């Protein structure tokens, strides 16, 4: 009958959903997931209104709508700021056990996203933070393994070295991040390396400051 | 009038049949096209449009001029092709499923297609679509310049580039980007949107270089040595993809001028300024000779009504039991007849611009400082409406949801103390009973008043919004003008508002002010109105004040968010922002005359969301942005003239003292000085606005919470109705006050009125000893300085004695 019938077509709809929960969280693609979730709400439409009334298409179709309103949500997740740190975090705070190996969206789709609203955007602002301390940390990092001293010949009896301005200047900007980074509180994450970067730009700061005095000493004396 | 017939000749040849009729409107098309294109005003638009017709009908009779020229005249290929006139609706449904899709691709950012947007994406459209079709857009800030040319450029595959200005943008840095850009372009055959706005064009030094490359095509000279040894290298790549072998380096070289002209396409967006304008042309004759005007200045009546109508479908504003009133106030002749509350809530939004307008042009009349205004303020002022009419709804909610909890609480007591009853104690019990019934018609009577409230939001938060939004660079007596006009359109329109509404007091708490006081804010109206607008803003605010307390109070108010300092002038300025930016903390910006482009993505809080990063493109360098992260711009001179392209991104918060501010400052300090009782009395009146409400809701939470410890114990003495005696006696004071207010403004009114000729003396005084400068500049006195005179009048005078 009619109920037999919106139970068969309720069972299909319930697979499809497994089907492409089974898809590992790695691997699913948020603007795919999106456009599978808008082709279920068209299929879902085109069923009667008279199986449309029924209960249990009700629950399904809120439980899809739950999670297109939460599909921005796991766009914001599926990024590469949450490392795994935030992840074990909100894990902790969740009191979920799962597997990062064998992580899929159904148990994370089971998880109330909507009721840890505050929770999951507070782990993916920590998030943001940190990945923008480590962005700034690989910067100075290349910038400081890719720098070379502008040297250039002098008389033909040495080769002497200029742009004194441009690399105080860098290393002043550098050191003065550094030193700011101690506040932030998301500093408590990747200290040592800060420290080391500290230490060897202000290394860096006093050889140099000795060094241009000794050169325009020895330039003057020479002349 | 030869690339009018180039656009005729263009338009016929994929035809071949064609009536005079169509060959008529492609004229008319085109003529539309090239000369009421540049046309700026109103006046010379209807007189160019008019005369379109009279020529074609005194040089073509005996046609049908209905099908000749049809007023919404339209030409596009994205319909079919060949270029077959389209109607409008057709082409706005495509256009809109277009931009759909470019949602989904950038900029999620909402646009709203009324007829001038889509005519201009047509005209952009149709520039694009020409070899060296280059293109000049004169339109204010916010009009939808840089956007629409995006949405164009991405629509026809043509991959938008635009370079990012900052100081000490030295010429060579601009030859790097026009090397990159020619080799993005010509070498690998893409073609390019090259967008360029006018901070950058500022200097004459890159304008040259950029009038070269319009006019020959390419600018000779911009490749010399070992890069043009690499041009080189990738043309012959490039002429290997394309199978035209070439191998001595001038032909090679001439293909890629080619190439170039083929697949360039430069957007210039300006803003409109006479002598600016001037000087353009002074220094270049190529943008005006080889690049097409468009104007496009102020969204008209229908466009800001639309753009109203689009923003404003979220929020509820139904209204069921609304009247539409006898003679209707109307700014926008579409209207419908009758209109519900949501079409004359969006009429009243665009009332409120266009009366801005007009305090704006009147005060420039008078021979005052004007800034300009732009429709980035009105999407400005109406993400202000939603937001504080979410706000206020949400709390309005909860507060009955509290308020309904509180009631059951109530009933399952009174239930439980009847059966407590049912076993000198009884008396007590029945004593109770009374006082519950009693505080339960105060609940039901509370809740009436919510419901009025509920009633009164709408009108409340309209008004709010256009006052934080709009006004705060004007001074007190232009900011109680412009509200005034508001409400009395508001009155007119029938929209439910409370008629003695404080902005102070409904825009915040007692706390929050509390906090403001604690730090260097006095107690001036005017301050307290601006720490209103400092706290709720979309745009980062802009700061004004001759004397300085602003660094001062926002330096202690965000002092433990490691807050800093930093000016335009020093050359750590850059530094300093991209530490802001990047580490998460305020960053107070002094001496912004000496303004640095490099702020526009900033202020613009255009962010790129890709690769698990957000990243704010600042000059050349990409950096990460940090979520709490709020940007203050002050300054101390109150008389220097911002560009309205800052003027457009930044909310402006003014401080300078005027013969209005002051007056009102005297005034408030002679009551509170004189007439301690009429101080006070005029404070409880402010106080009644909810802060009386408040404490009485936040007493009653306080016995609910009582109350829910019970157990039984509740009737220790069978008299726990001492707490519900205070809230009580409390009420009923309250009630007093609200029932009394009116004799209470009355006398307010009349005190003020009898003390005014003191404080208006006191800023005439004042203003004279400020004036004192020009006759020796040895007179120089100060704000303090006339405070130290006024204490000394008002307090320690023996004579009052
Ligand atoms: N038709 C529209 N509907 C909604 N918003 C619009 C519309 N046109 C423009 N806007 C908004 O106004 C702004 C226009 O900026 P734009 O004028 O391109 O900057 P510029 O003045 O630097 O060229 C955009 O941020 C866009 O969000």
């Amino acid at each position: 009958q009619d109920l037999k019938g919106v139970w068969s077509e309720l069972s299909k709809v319930w697979e499809q959903i497994d089907q492409m929960k089974e898809q590992p969280w790695v691997s699913v693609q948020p603007r795919k997931l999106r456009q599978n979730l808008d082709a279920l709400l068209n299929q879902l439409k085109s069923f009667p209104a008279r199986l449309r009334q029924y209960a249990s298409y009700e629950f399904v179709q809120r439980l899809l709508k739950g999670y297109m309103k939460i599909n921005m949500l796991v766009i914001e997740l599926k990024s590469e700021a949450l490392k795994d740190r935030h992840w074990k975090q909100l894990m902790k705070r969740l009191h979920v056990n799962w597997v990062v190996s064998e992580l899929t969206l159904g148990q994370i789709w089971d998880v109330d996203l909507q009721k840890n609203e505050a929770i999951v955007k507070d782990v993916l602002l920590v998030a943001q933070g940190e990945m923008a301390l480590e962005e700034f940390l690989k910067q100075i990092r290349e910038v400081w393994n890719t720098y070379e001293l502008d040297l250039v010949n002098y008389q033909n009896k040495c080769r002497l070295i200029r742009g004194w301005d441009d690399l105080f200047n860098k290393v002043k900007e550098h050191i003065n991040s550094v030193s700011a980074m101690k506040l932030s509180p998301y500093y408590k994450v990747f200290e040592e390396d800060a420290l080391s970067w500290e230490d060897k730009l202000n290394r860096i700061m006093a050889l140099f400051d000795v060094w241009i005095d000794v050169q325009r000493r020895w330039v003057y004396l020479e002349g | 009038m030869t690339r009018w017939v180039r656009g005729i000749f263009e338009a016929l040849r994929p035809l071949e049949t064609l009536p005079v009729e169509g060959l008529i409107r492609i004229w008319a098309h085109e003529a539309l096209r090239l000369f009421q294109d540049r046309l700026v005003e109103d006046e010379e638009r209807r007189w160019t449009d008019e005369n379109i017709d009279t020529v074609a009908l005194k040089h073509f009779p005996n046609i049908d001029r209905e099908k000749a020229m049809s007023r919404p005249i339209l030409y596009s290929n994205w319909l079919s092709k060949d270029y077959i006139p389209v109607d409008q609706e057709e082409l706005r449904d495509y256009v809109k499923a277009r931009l759909k899709v470019f949602y989904e691709e950038e900029l999620d950012v909402p646009l709203v297609l009324f007829n001038e947007v889509l005519d201009h994406v047509l005209r952009i459209d149709r520039i694009f679509r020409q070899p060296q079709g280059h293109l000049l857009l004169i339109g204010v800030s916010g009009a939808g310049k840089t956007t629409l040319s995006r949405f164009v450029a991405w629509m026809n595959g043509l991959s938008v580039y635009q370079i990012k200005v900052h100081r000490k943008y030295t010429g060579e840095d601009f030859d790097e980007d026009l090397r990159t850009v020619l080799r993005r372009s010509g070498c690998k055959n893409e073609k390019i949107a090259f967008i360029m706005d006018e901070s950058n064009v500022l200097d004459s030094g890159f304008l040259e270089r950029m009038n070269t490359l319009l006019a020959n095509g390419e600018v000779p000279g911009l490749f010399e040595g070992d890069e043009y040894a690499t041009l080189m290298t990738q043309c012959k790549e490039g002429a290997q993809k394309e199978g035209l072998m070439l191998d001595s380096h001038e032909e090679l070289y001439k293909w890629f001028t080619s190439q170039v002209i083929r697949n360039l396409h430069v957007v210039f967006t300006m803003n409109p300024s006479s002598e600016g304008l001037k000087d353009r042309a002074a220094t270049s004759p190529a943008l005006f000779n080889r690049c097409v005007l468009n104007w496009f200045g102020d969204w008209s009546t229908e466009a800001l009504y639309q753009v109203g109508k689009e923003f404003t479908s979220k929020m509820d504003l139904e209204k069921p039991n609304y009247i539409v009133p006898d003679y209707m106030p109307v700014v926008y002749d579409k209207l419908p007849q009758p209109p519900s509350h949501r079409e004359a809530i969006v009429n009243s939004c665009v009332f409120v611009h266009q009366t801005l307008h007009q305090a704006n042009a009147r005060l420039a009349k008078r021979g005052g400082r004007t800034m300009a205004i732009t429709p980035r303020h009105y999407l400005d002022f109406i993400n202000h409406y939603a937001n504080l009419f979410h706000e206020k709804r949400s709390e309005l909610e909860e507060q009955q949801m509290h308020l309904n909890v509180g009631l059951r609480k109530i009933k399952e007591t009174v239930d439980q103390v009847e059966e407590l009853r049912r076993d000198a104690k009884v008396n007590r019990s029945t004593a109770l009973l009374k006082s519950l019934s009693a505080e339960r018609e105060r609940w039901e009577k509370t809740s009436e008043t919510f419901k009025n409230q509920m009633s009164t939001i709408a009108g409340d938060c309209l008004l709010s919004a256009a006052f934080i939004a709009y006004a705060g660079y004007f001074d007190q007596q232009m900011r109680q003008n412009l509200f005034t006009t508001w409400s009395h359109h508001l009155q007119q329109a029938n929209i439910q508002f409370r008629t003695d509404i404080a902005r102070t007091e409904y825009l915040s708490n007692a706390d929050e002010r509390l906090r403001w006081q604690a730090s260097s804010l006095p107690a001036d109206d005017l301050c307290t109105e601006n720490a209103i607008m400092l706290k709720r803003f979309n745009r980062y605010p802009l700061i004004i004040d001759p004397s300085g307390q602003a660094t001062e109070f926002i330096m202690n108010e965000y002092k433990d968010r490691k807050i800093t300092r930093t000016s335009f002038l020093d050359d750590a300025f850059r530094k300093n922002l991209e530490s802001a930016l990047r580490f998460g903390n305020p960053l107070l910006v002094q001496d912004v005359e000496s303004y640095d482009p490099v702020l526009n993505p900033v202020l613009n809080r255009e962010v790129r969301r890709t690769g698990g990063r957000v990243l704010i493109t600042l000059g050349d360098q990409d950096i990460d942005l940090s979520p709490s992260f709020v940007i203050f711009l002050s300054t101390r001179d109150p008389t220097v003239e911002f560009p309205p392209d800052l003027c457009s991104r930044v909310t402006f918060v003014n401080f300078t003292v005027t013969r209005s501010s002051l007056q009102s400052q005297c005034l408030n300090e002679v009551l509170k000085a004189e007439r301690p009782d009429v101080d006070e009395k005029r404070s409880d009146l402010l106080k009644l606005q909810g802060e009386f409400q408040l404490r009485l809701r936040q007493l009653e939470k306080s016995l609910l919470q009582a109350l829910n410890e019970v157990k039984g114990r509740i009737l220790d003495d069978d008299t726990i109705i001492t707490t519900l005696e205070n809230l009580k006696r409390e009420a009923a004071e309250v009630t007093r006050k609200v029932e009394e207010t009116d004799i209470v403004m009355q006398e307010v009114e009349t005190v003020s009125q009898q003390y005014l000729p003191l404080s208006t003396a006191c800023s005439s005084i004042y203003f004279t000893m400020e004036s004192l400068k020009q006759i020796h500049f040895l007179y120089q006195y100060s704000l303090q300085f006339f405070l130290d005179i006024y204490h000394n009048v008002l307090y320690e005078n023996p004579n009052l004695k």
